């Protein structure tokens, strides 16, 4: 591919990650730790909760 | 109503080219008969049968824009249709780099400005789906880890 500047995970090199609680069948309350290092999906769930955060 | 009529590429091996070509020129139905086209549910596959002998095909997205354009007096042109995909016969593989024409090859690498492209809000959709059936949601910018 033609050579071009790799930018990094972002200016701060900083990966998210985010724990979700949910409630399973019958009783139980499991939690799932889900990292994401794309910083295109980091960038756009941040600004909507940033967003989010105005409106409450 | 009217529909805005579909025009895309069919791209051929050679030699079938030559046959799909002359049959064309031709003019009868019998190449009706002869060349055959199939869609898959994929989208992105087919066949296309010349003389009832299949070919692979993937229907693949263009980098550039082409534009069907008529004329009756060659003077002024009337467009037609906006051609976007080829179906070449033999996601990032359903992505064609080059172009049509010999001087677009490579075009999306070397002559095309990386303005950025996010598809991504799909997957950001997604994660919100996953946040709003949840109940307690935890979240930290990281570090190395």
């Amino acid at each position: 591919t033609a050579s071009v500047t790799s930018l990094n995970s972002s200016a701060t090199g900083r990966c998210l990650k985010i724990y979700r609680t949910f409630r399973d069948e019958e009783g139980k309350e499991y939690v799932r730790c889900e990292t994401v290092r794309k910083p295109a999906v980091i960038d756009a769930y941040v600004r909507i909760r940033t967003t989010k955060d105005e409106e409450f | 109503p009217h529909e805005l009529e579909s025009q895309f590429i069919l791209r051929l091996p050679p030699e079938y080219a030559s046959t799909v070509r002359r049959a064309v020129q031709s003019g009868h139905v019998n190449l009706k008969d002869r060349l055959t086209i199939e869609l898959h549910p994929d989208g992105r596959h087919g066949i296309v049968r010349v003389d009832r002998v299949p070919l692979a095909s993937k229907l693949v997205d263009l980098p550039c824009v082409m534009e069907s354009l008529k004329t009756i007096d060659k003077k002024t042109f009337y467009k037609t249709a906006d051609i976007c995909q080829m179906l070449v016969s033999t996601e990032k593989k359903f992505i064609w780099n080059h172009g049509i024409t010999l001087p677009l090859k490579n075009v999306r690498k070397r002559r095309f400005r990386k303005t950025a492209k996010k598809d991504v809000e799909k997957e950001v959709k997604r994660l919100l789906s996953t946040d709003a059936e949840a109940v307690s949601t935890r979240w930290e910018i990281i570090a190395e880890d």
